[PDB]
């Protein structure tokens, strides 16, 4: 419902809500929206649960294969796998997905691909219901090569006013950061980024 | 169907085509679109043809009837007002499109009036079916200072714009002139460009080529 | 998804005592606006046979090229026999009707000499029913051309004058220029009164010696 | 409308008009009366109605009760164009309940002399032509032929000759027409009524 | 569309209208709703054009085929029974036909047989299938016996004809004749109905509702 | 497939007496958001063949994929891949227009509106229409969509025929089409400030333009307008 | 669904009704003047309703005037009734012949009104799908001059057509006579 | 469309864009959106053109015919007035006004009548199709007292958003300012906002 | 618009099918029945078209059978047979819109049989029975007067009141009947009736 993208200046962080909603009901209170294809190489979808889940499953069994037999795939490489797989079920699926990587070549790369298909690169990539609600903000405060304190903080405040201006998005704010390092997940609870 | 209003420095200036069409026909190739609402207050209707003349003219009765009363010379906006509310009255099952443009003592006024009771201002306007070339025109060639002369042609480019890509408009071009302190001008026929050309043939027939059952009188005189 | 679409030609087949004329308007249109002034649809298929298919543009465009392919393949496979009309006719029968069930939005007319070296003209319907007529006329503007045609060319109606209706105007020959004046000026017509005809008028006459083309400009040049 | 057929045509000549008209009447394929004659006349002025066959009826009647009314108010017969503007207001005073109707009104003026024709849409919008009008569901047919043999200024022999091939071809051409025809010859002074021979009847 | 067939003596006599409209205008005024299935069987055009024209052309191409494999002559039953089976397969696709398959053969003697798109296929004496088949069969029923001479035949088949054409908007444009014996058919021309209304008003005192 | 998501904006193109010029802008917009901006529409193939895509962005790649794989395949085997059997225009043009028919006649269509524009092996300029329904025509100004109601217009006013053609320069030709641009800005609403164009010369061969703007608007007389009575 | 059937001969005026009502004894016809009558056919009791007020309205007029309508003005009447009726609010579904001796001119007339409300008057007129199944018949042997025994053939010819060629069955028929002496039923 | 009205500390400003379109086609680029009902009471208006056009002139009528018998109606009176002809009718109208004005309240003063005919009092308000994409924002960025400057900046920043995330808003940007001074009339063009 | 009727005597099946083919009537004289075996017969009523092709199918059947085995099916065999073939048409693309009474005398056991099966696939068996609408006005009469020892001449008098009822009562012609009569002899056809 409220999906995210970043990359600043030494890897990609991907930031998401928790609320599923069967309706105005909340079907889960607090879901992981952020689900992992390969090591690196993995970030949130929206839309259809059901539809999504098939299609991470599908990629993450492609990109097994494909590192099982000719080396290791680049984020490229998983962007074309779910633009393939959301293009040839265009009337089946309704997924709109966000794929986020980090290798040691590129340093974090980011791609947006909505309904019907297509994919686009992107500094940054905003999805779901709520993200409509952050399009100026996002627009008045990303700045290229941000520090990762500046990014989670950036990410904490557009999610925070999604949240708030979406009924069907919020739970807590789940972040996961993918450097060199390796990678690292973070949560944030309502009682922080509401006030 | 294509209307065109564009204000010069010293009035407005009102143009339209001469076709009339119901579905692919070409009913009447002359028809007039220019209806006069007051001596000094023009107005062009596309659309329903009969509900734009039926409107023009009760609202030219009224308003000549206001003259009448308060012995002041008629404004435009009286009519804008009218025209407005008897439309958003009928909500819009009056299917008339006007460009009213009308010149009284307080300067020279050019508006445009919607089926469903919604007005607009402008210093050019355009409607019909072939209001989207008649725009383009207009948006390529206009300027803030125009002359009497200036704002005819813009006007006559616009319409022929409008008859050369729009099929439903064709025929001719009528052109009313309000130039504030004159008498109005009505130009109609102003320009001609689509005669049809000598025929091939002569197809009158010989008499006596009909064949004829009964030939009687009628006494009517 | 609406798989169909109208591109508003004319097309008219006259044939002759040896001659055989095919004619249509260059003007391809969609929904009011013009997409092209000069698209011709009369094409020469070989063997001295003129096809023309009207109405949707793609399906034309498909039937031509498969039926100048099975023209060939027909030369192939049978040392270069030539093709005759009614056996072309035949072959256009059994492609129009091979996709009854998703069939060609387009009506056709082919045109040539039969093996008695006399003009033959065959219409057919969308589905796949042809007939060999003397005069047919297809598109929107039929209807404005075969009550002129039947006046003009049968003498329907017409009688001797000094008879009182007994004894009926005998035909008479027509030169092929003759039937190109009554095509110019049904043509004509049609474009006065049909908003989706006349940018220009292209005419294939087929005779012994082969297949010729004349044009002439239209309104909305 | 279009259920019982019918056609008429109105042209204009020199110092004179033509107003002719088909005969039949029917229900949809079915062809009932061969004598539906669809042309009436009040004072000097002609009216020719297309569509409905009981809107025609009540039309002509309404007509002639106002024409009626008309002439013993004011002393005088009305003019062509008074009669079209009497028309076009009651056909606009039955807005969203309109008679299914094609009018078109014909005749000379007594005063100035010269001819008049118009015609009328559903709901009365005038169309004055200095040509020809025609109306009817063979309307394409007319204005095909109209427009291929029509000349301006022509003498009342020719434009009947003119306008009866143009009734008789557009009619054959019409399945829900063609049953008889009827033409008026209109001049200053004198009348002339003719009934035309043709096919299917 | 009238398209009437019946029996009698001499054999069978087919009588046809010639008019195809389309939205109340007439596309055409000499329309051939007699298919030639071949020398020696006839067909009836009803419904839609092409189904009727290629599906007896194909009907014509079996008969060939049987003849030729069985050097006999195909019957009428064989054929219109085949035409039915072809048809019957295609039920439901929207396939819309009504014809008159009309043979004389040595054995079965003169033969009619209706088919229609639904799968019926039935034989019979006089059948007349279109929008005034009411009238043609009115004509027919009042002046049919098992006597007629050929004249008298044909005669009878142009004047039901003409009365189909008379009382329906959409028929009759032309009257074709055709006269099935035991060695084929005969054509007898094609006869306009505007004259012929008046060739029939004058000799029989007929249609005095209109004036002439 | 049924119904586009991402749609593109007009594309226009005109000839001109030694080549042909065809434009359009960058924007990926989502229904009334303007989602993507900086998306190319113009497809450089080969040397001589500009295609314009207008409508569905991600059938857009499809076909543009398409492009690049036929490239490929017509260098296979070639020695003369580069100089005299190399594509062309025609050929290009065929192969869209039978893919686009194909794809009509299986209730599966690409969603696009397809113009290309290239100067042919002999020096001859072409310029043709494709779209939906495998409709095709040619025309001496072309444009799809909401520019040929108004883009139309104004470049026939400078090509109105055939024998015009060889009298408009260069110059005045991409005048017209930066004007219709400023038009197409000003009465569009899912148009963009930002647009590319390419331009094909028989002589000088194929320029790109990318990151041009429209400016020289007209917005002073706005605040002359007040209320609406 | 029901017959409504009238021939006009030189010197009377022949009507024949069906008598069957989805009853046998159904009499569809209602006598307006002495030397008038209607037959009506259509839709449910709407018809009965329509006859009875046309008749109420009629007897009113001879009774006020003590001199009995032409049937000229009885059929415009009846049409106008009718043309009110379709442009408002339930209207009438009925369709009627009107047959009727002018003693004034001394001549049988008859007239075919339909529900919208047109009136042709006819020679010889039918209502429903009847006129298809006989008006072949009256266009062969129908004479302007016939008598009123050679119009009862051919009525009976052409009730036996519509017997042996109509899908319908309509229960018999019922035949009424309008002549100088006024109406009679013909029980044969 | 996109509309906003925020309160400050001399008084109220008004803002709107200039964009008309009917479907996909812009009708008017240079629409006045801002409408003045009272001398320092003026409506912003979203959805149908006539009937916030006709909504508006009964209200003005009303307004005048109140200062003709009463005095000077109050900011609360034009908003219950709008309120009552936009209940009155829901089924029949398409309105979402914002009603702004400078009284002797101080401040300024803001009312929202979205649809329905509801009444909300607001230190600021957006509305329009266009102002979806900038609620985060305005939410962010807004503070209860602030300058003359400063609040058209911020105005400014929130309608240049508006514009450009928007398709059915362009155009240029009107701005009004109801103070103890007057009233204000400006305007920014595409030139000036389309880069702060 | 169809009358199919079927009435069973102590040795015999009667029976009765009209013979209007009205869909504007064509034919007055339409054999609407099949000879399955010389003791089995079949009548058949629904949909144009479906009817005949059934018929013919389960007649070629039957034929089939009886050739290769040199013995004749039982009724109750043919009617299970019937049946089946229907309930498999049921669930089919384009099933059999046909509704049929079989008339048989079993050999072996010596009895008439009479069996009504409608298109759905219901079979029952019935000592009278009836297809269409012809059973609102029959069954009184049936009911009231039929016993299980009649000869006949009882059973046709029993159908020619049946049919003079129908005659008087449907508002459809159906322009008389054809009877035909199945009992130890084979099948035989009636005439004047």
């Amino acid at each position: 419902t409220s999906i995210m993208a970043v990359t600043f200046k030494d890897g990609v962080i991907l930031g998401a809500d928790s609320r599923t909603t069967t309706g105005a009901y909340i079907a889960n209170r607090v879901t992981d929206k952020l689900t992992r294809v390969h090591d690196k190489i993995w970030c949130c979808r929206s839309g259809s649960a059901a539809d999504t889940q098939a299609i991470a499953d599908i990629v993450q069994y492609h990109l097994e294969l494909y590192t099982s037999q000719y080396g290791t795939p680049s984020t490229e490489t998983a962007a074309s796998v779910f633009k393939e797989l959301c293009y040839e079920n265009k009337d089946n699926l309704t997924a709109g997905i966000i794929v986020a990587g980090y290798d040691d070549k590129n340093k974090g790369e980011v791609y947006t691909i909505p309904l019907g298909g297509s994919v686009h690169k992107l500094p940054y990539a905003i999805a779901g219901s709520g993200s409509t609600f952050i399009y100026g903000y996002c627009d008045k405060n990303f700045r290229e090569n941000m520090s990762k304190e500046e990014t989670v903080d950036f990410i904490k405040h557009s999610l925070s006013q999604a949240i708030k201006w979406d009924g069907s998005s919020g739970g807590v704010i789940r972040m996961v950061v993918l450097t060199a390092a390796g990678v690292e997940r973070l949560i944030f609870y309502p009682d922080e980024y509401e006030q | 169907t294509t209307i065109v209003g564009v204000k010069f420095n010293n009035g407005v200036v009102i143009a339209a085509d001469t076709r009339s069409t119901q579905g692919p026909i070409v009913a009447d190739k002359n028809c007039a679109k220019l209806h006069r609402i007051s001596p000094k207050i023009w107005c062009a209707g596309a659309g329903t043809a009969a509900d734009t003349e039926a409107v023009t003219q009760l609202i030219g009765s009224n308003i000549e009837l206001h003259s009448l009363y308060t012995s002041r010379e008629p404004r435009v906006v009286s009519a804008l007002q009218m025209l407005k509310q008897h439309l958003f009255k009928y909500q819009g099952h009056i299917g008339a499109y006007l460009i009213v443009a009308g010149v009284d003592p307080t300067g020279s006024h050019l508006f445009s009036i919607h089926a469903h009771g919604s007005t607009d201002v402008g210093y050019y306007l355009s409607l019909g079916s072939g209001s989207l070339a008649a725009m383009a025109v207009l948006e390529s060639h206009w300027k803030q200072d125009l002359t009497k002369e200036e704002a005819i042609k813009l006007a006559s480019d616009a319409i022929q714009a409008g008859i050369w890509n729009d099929l439903g408009s064709g025929s001719n071009v009528d052109v009313c002139v309000m130039e504030i302190g004159k008498d109005a001008e009505y130009l109609r026929n102003y320009l001609t460009p689509n005669v049809r050309e000598e025929k091939q043939k002569s197809y009158k027939f010989p008499r006596g080529t009909t064949a004829v059952l009964k030939e009687s009188i009628v006494n009517i005189c | 998804f609406n798989p169909y679409g109208d591109n508003g030609g004319t097309i008219l087949g006259i044939a002759g005592e040896d001659f055989a004329v095919l004619a249509g308007d260059t003007r391809n249109i969609t929904d009011y606006s013009i997409n092209s002034r000069y698209e011709p649809k009369v094409f020469d298929c070989g063997d001295n046979i003129v096809m023309s298919a009207n109405g949707f543009a793609a399906d034309g465009d498909a039937l031509v090229k498969r039926f100048k392919n099975s023209v060939k393949w027909y030369h192939f496979d049978h040392n270069d026999k030539k093709l005759s009309i009614n056996s072309a006719a035949r072959n256009i029968q059994h492609l129009l009707y091979g996709k009854r069930f998703f069939p060609y939005y387009v009506h056709t007319i082919i045109a040539g000499l039969d093996e008695d070296g006399k003009g033959a003209v065959y219409s057919f319907d969308p589905v796949g029913s042809y007939e060999r007529e003397q005069c047919r006329a297809g598109g929107a503007a039929a209807s404005l051309i075969m009550p002129f045609l039947d006046n003009q060319v049968n003498f329907k109606n017409q009688y001797e004058p000094g008879t009182n209706g007994k004894v009926k105007k005998p035909l008479k020959y027509l030169s092929v220029e003759e039937v190109i004046k009554l095509v110019r000026d049904s043509f004509t017509s049609a474009t006065e009164r049909h908003i989706q005809v006349g940018d220009g008028l292209e005419i294939l006459i087929v005779t012994k010696d082969g297949v010729r083309k004349e044009f002439y400009e239209l309104k909305r040049d | 409308s279009s259920i019982n057929g019918g056609i008429v045509v109105a042209m204009t000549g020199k110092d004179c008009v033509a107003i002719a008209c088909d005969l039949r009447l029917g229900s949809q394929s079915l062809g009932v009366s061969n004598k539906f004659e669809k042309i009436f006349h009040y004072g000097h002025v002609f009216l020719g109605i297309t569509g409905l066959a009981t809107d025609v009826t009540t039309l002509n009647e309404m007509f002639r009760y106002k024409t009626n009314l008309y002439k013993l108010k004011e002393e005088r017969a009305i003019e062509p164009e008074t009669f079209t503007q009497l028309v076009s207001s009651s056909l606009y005073e039955r807005r969203f309940g309109p008679y299914f109707v094609g009018p078109v009104v014909a005749g000379i003026n007594s005063k100035s002399g010269k001819p008049f024709i118009a015609g009328f849409d559903l709901i009365g919008c005038i169309d004055e032509a200095k040509d020809f009008i025609v109306s009817g569901t063979a309307s394409d047919q007319l204005f095909g032929m109209c427009e291929s043999l029509y000349e301006p200024n022509l003498e009342p022999e020719d434009l009947f000759e003119t306008i009866s091939q143009a009734l008789l071809n557009a009619a054959d051409r019409d399945a829900l027409s063609g049953w008889g025809a009827v033409v008026y010859i209109i001049k200053k002074d004198e009348v002339v009524k003719r009934y035309l021979k043709m096919r299917q009847d | 569309t009238t398209t009437l067939a019946f029996r009698f003596q001499g054999g069978i006599i087919v009588a046809v209208d010639s008019r195809a409209t389309a939205g109340n205008w007439v596309a055409s005024q000499t329309v051939k709703k007699v298919i030639e299935i071949n020398p020696f069987l006839l067909g009836t055009m009803a419904g839609g054009a092409a189904d009727c024209q290629f599906w007896e052309t194909w009907l014509g191409s079996q008969c060939r085929l049987h003849e030729l494999r069985e050097k006999e002559r195909i019957s009428v039953a064989a054929a219109s029974k085949i035409l039915s089976n072809l048809v019957y397969q295609y039920k439901g696709a929207g396939l819309s036909m009504g014809t008159m398959i009309c043979g004389y053969t040595r054995k079965e003697g003169p033969t009619i047989y209706y088919v229609d798109s639904d799968g019926t296929r039935l034989k019979g004496d006089i059948f007349c299938v279109g929008s005034g088949q009411t009238f043609a069969y009115g004509v027919l029923d009042s002046n049919y016996k098992w006597d007629l001479s050929v004249e008298d035949a044909l005669y009878l088949g142009k004047r039901s004809i003409l009365a189909a054409a008379h009382r329906d908007a959409y028929s009759g444009g032309s009257v074709n004749l055709y006269h099935v014996t035991e060695d084929g058919w005969i054509y007898h021309g094609n006869h306009d109905v505007g004259e012929l209304f008046w060739k029939v008003k004058e000799e029989e005192g007929s249609f005095n509702n209109v004036i002439g | 497939t049924q119904q586009p998501i991402v749609t593109g904006t007009s594309v226009i193109s005109m000839k001109y007496d030694n080549g042909v010029i065809i434009a359009a802008d960058n924007l990926g917009s989502y229904g009334s958001l303007l989602r993507f901006n900086g998306v190319e529409r113009l497809i450089p193939v080969g040397d001589n063949t500009v295609v314009g895509i207008s409508g569905d962005i991600s059938d857009m790649q499809h076909i543009e994929r398409l492009l690049k794989d036929l490239v490929t395949e017509n260098a296979y085997d070639n020695p003369l891949a580069d100089a005299e059997e190399a594509l062309e225009p025609s050929y290009i043009f065929e192969y869209l227009a039978t893919v686009m028919y194909q794809r009509r006649s299986k209730m599966n269509p690409l969603w696009n509106a397809i113009i290309v524009a290239g100067v042919q092996s002999n020096g001859d300029q072409f310029l043709r229409y494709v779209n939906l329904l495998g409709v095709t025509y040619s025309s001496p100004t072309l444009a799809t969509g909401f520019g040929a109601h108004m883009a139309n217009p104004l470049l026939r006013k400078v090509v109105d025929r055939e024998s015009d053609i060889p009298k408009t320069t260069v110059q005045v030709a991409e005048e017209a089409i930066v004007n219709a641009m400023r038009v197409l800005y000003y009465r569009d609403a899912r148009s963009s400030r930002n647009f590319s164009l390419a331009i094909i010369d028989k002589n000088t061969g194929l320029t790109f333009k990318k990151n041009l703007q429209v400016e020289n608007m007209k917005w002073d007389f706005a605040k002359d307008i007040k209320g609406y009575g | 669904m029901d017959i409504i059937l009238g021939i006009r001969v030189q010197d009377s005026v022949i009507l024949a009704s069906s008598k069957a009502v989805t009853k046998d004894s159904d009499d569809k016809t209602r006598q307006l003047s002495p030397h008038t009558l209607m037959s009506f056919a259509g839709e449910a009791g709407d018809t009965v309703q329509f006859a009875e007020y046309i008749q109420a309205n009629i007897q009113l007029y001879s009774i006020r005037e003590d001199y009995e309508l032409s049937p000229q003005a009885v059929s415009s009447f009846v049409r106008q009734e009718l043309a009110k009726s379709i442009r408002s609010r339930r209207p009438y579904q009925v369709n009627v012949l009107i047959g009727g001796y002018d003693k004034k001119k001394n001549k049988p007339e008859l007239y075919q009104i339909d529900y919208l409300g047109t009136k042709v008057e006819l020679p010889y007129g039918a209502h429903g799908y009847s006129g298809f199944y006989t008006f072949f018949l009256l266009d062969h042997h129908y004479r302007p001059d016939m008598t009123t025994e050679e119009g009862l053939d051919l009525l009976k010819l052409c009730v036996q057509e519509l017997e042996k060629r109509m899908p319908m069955d309509f229960k018999g028929v019922i035949v009424k006579i309008v002549d100088k002496d006024g109406i009679r039923q013909v029980d044969d």
